[PDB]
RNA sequence: AGAGUUAAAUUAUAACUAAGCUGUAAAAAGCCCUAGUUAAAAUAAAAUAACCCACGAAAGUGACUCUAAUAAUCCUGACACACGAUAGCUAGGACCCAAACUGGGAUUAGAUACCCCACUAUGCCUAGCCCUAAACCCAAAUAGUUACAUAACAAAACUA
């Protein structure tokens, strides 16, 4: 997977939820994006109250959209989630599973350093 | 090393061939939307000092 | 220590700045007078070139620009 | 300006078997459509290093390095067209260019014909580093402008003085 | 270098409550269109992580996300070429906070200061300059070696 879309959406009922989800996904496919999977993390009380579009929201729906999109495109996508009155906050992050795990080998111990101060017979 | 690279790229291309069937398309919109609405997946994860993982408790 | 060399400089610099304020406008007069010699000696350097190269007048299309007196 | 097409099927995926029977979704993902800019640079690199060169296999060749450098250079040229305030990159570019000119010098010393080919293909025109790097300033460039004027006036008036005598001695010799 | 984003704080400005609030060794001045609590954008600045030691040629760089991206099959090299912290200049914006300056209050033989109160250029953004620092790690660059060896101190001594 290439890009990840963290969506926090206004807390709602079922219909308008499916509405926001689909229309957003269609914006994505519209910029040329290709969607791998769609993930709902539940609806929770947010870590803090966020102020979006003349509204300070307490609760919210949590969503994850993983997709492939071209470099040029990404900026545009953000604009489209930006003016959207129902999005409590957009973010697009380089997808976590692209990043490599190069093995933590362990702790290679750092011994005490020597030959800093010169040998002097002082006092 | 030409062998090695040929193999790797073959593995990859066939993997994306596999996941090509799993994608969300103009059709899958109504289906997948209402499917994910149904099924919350938890990413929540914890750790213990031994290195053992303990995921969220079974419900 | 070495400060005592440096301290000298400090005083010797400070005492300069003071001077440059009091003597300031006097210094402007002398300076602009000095550009007024500059541009002129430039001129003679060129006139000497016509009058060595034999032409009485300056070559066609020569206004002989003022560089030293340039401002703005 | 050249154009490594949207459908060009990323360089590391180009030579693997059974690609062209595959569905449009995966050909859309492995297209230069979804790629970083580094991949499109790998492509421009491939193409330039085939068209200009002889032995595309040699990296160590002075010539192939000249090419790759020209690629990075061109990349930085667009990048410096977009960002006009970015000094870091401007330095990258301005140095890169002189490394290229250093090694072009190195080739004009060793292999002539190949060097002439590289000049003809990539668009690089090798010019001599001049004698005496100096700072041309107002006064000097001015004095030189005048001097050139005085010169082109003196030889002109000389031509008038010699043609008056050519016309007079000719008109006396004829009748 | 762009483009977007904001966590804690602060403040406009409202609503309750209190008459005091701010400030020092100690006091005055100052504000009471003040303070506390409850609400809240804009600008600015980026706790902790860091007991880390990465990146950049140096200056520098440690809030968040993405795009662009780190010269050289790699010795040295100018007065040439491109950079360069703070402060400063020019024009257009910004202004919560800080603050040269100036004005009050004290301190004092005096106080053009140290201490307090305001408040400005000025720090901030865009374009263009100016090209200076104890720009210092006061240790030139690139190969090397730990053999000879202690002026003194400090970052032990040397070849090419
Ligand atoms: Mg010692
Ligand atoms: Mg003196
Ligand atoms: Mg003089
Ligand atoms: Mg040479
Ligand atoms: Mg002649
Ligand atoms: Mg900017
Ligand atoms: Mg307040
Ligand atoms: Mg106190
Ligand atoms: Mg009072
Ligand atoms: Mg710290
Ligand atoms: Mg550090
Ligand atoms: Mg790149
Ligand atoms: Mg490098
Ligand atoms: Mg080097
Ligand atoms: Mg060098
Ligand atoms: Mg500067
Ligand atoms: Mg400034
Ligand atoms: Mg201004
Ligand atoms: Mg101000
Ligand atoms: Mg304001
Ligand atoms: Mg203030
Ligand atoms: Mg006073
Ligand atoms: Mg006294
Ligand atoms: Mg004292
Ligand atoms: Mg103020
Ligand atoms: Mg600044
Ligand atoms: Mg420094
Ligand atoms: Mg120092
Ligand atoms: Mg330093
Ligand atoms: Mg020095
Ligand atoms: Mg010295
Ligand atoms: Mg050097
Ligand atoms: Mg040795
Ligand atoms: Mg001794």
């Amino acid at each position: 997977p290439r890009y990840e879309l963290a969506l926090i959406l206004k807390a709602m009922q079922r219909p308008e939820t499916a509405a926001a989800l689909k229309r957003t996904l269609e914006a994505l496919m519209d910029r040329g994006a290709v969607v791998r999977n769609l993930e709902n993390l539940g609806e929770r009380m947010l870590p803090y109250k966020i102020s979006a579009h003349n509204q300070r929201h307490s609760r919210g729906g949590y969503f994850l959209v993983d997709f492939y999109a071209p470099a040029t495109t990404v900026e545009s996508m953000m604009e489209h989630l930006s003016r959207d009155i129902d999005v409590i906050r957009p973010n697009i992050v380089k997808h976590p599973l692209t990043q490599e795990v190069k093995e933590c080998e362990g702790i290679v111990p750092v011994p005490l350093e020597e030959k800093l101060y010169s040998t002097k017979k002082r006092k | 090393e030409a062998q090695a690279w040929a193999q790797l790229k073959e593995q990859e291309v066939l993997q994306l061939q596999e996941e090509a069937k799993t994608f969300i398309t103009r059709e899958n919109l109504e289906a997948r939307v209402e499917e994910a609405l149904d099924s919350p997946k938890s990413y929540n994860w914890a750790i213990t000092r031994e290195g053992l993982v303990v995921r969220p408790q079974q419900k | 220590k070495n400060i005592l060399k440096i301290r000298r400089r400090k005083m010797n610099h400070h005492k300069y700045r003071k001077l440059v304020k009091r003597t300031r406008f006097l210094r402007r007069k002398v300076r602009e007078g000095r550009l007024r010699q500059k541009q002129v000696k430039f001129e003679r350097d060129l006139k000497r070139i016509w009058q060595k190269a034999g032409l009485k007048e300056a070559p066609a299309g020569w206004q002989t620009p003022k560089i030293y007196l340039k401002n703005q | 300006q050249d154009d490594p097409p949207p459908s060009m099927l990323l360089l590391d995926y180009q030579n693997v078997p059974g690609i062209h029977k595959v569905d449009d979704v995966v050909k859309r993902l492995l297209s230069l459509e979804m790629a970083n800019q580094k991949e499109k640079l790998k492509i421009k690199k491939m193409q330039l290093m085939n068209k200009v060169l002889e032995n595309p296999e040699d990296t160590s060749s002075l010539e192939a390095r000249i090419v790759a450098l020209t690629v990075k250079i061109r990349n930085y040229e667009e990048h410096m067209q977009k960002h006009r305030k970015d000094k870091a990159h401007k330095r990258f570019l301005l140095m890169s260019i002189d490394q290229r000119k250093k090694m072009l010098k190195n080739l004009r010393e060793t292999n002539y014909a190949v060097f002439e080919k590289i000049c003809k293909e990539l668009g690089i025109e090798y010019t001599f580093p001049p004698p005496y790097h100096r700072k041309a300033h107002r006064r000097w460039v001015t004095k030189k402008a005048l001097c050139t004027q005085v010169f082109r006036e003196v030889q002109k008036l000389k031509k008038q003085k010699r043609a008056l005598r050519a016309a007079a001695v000719a008109a006396h010799k004829q009748g």
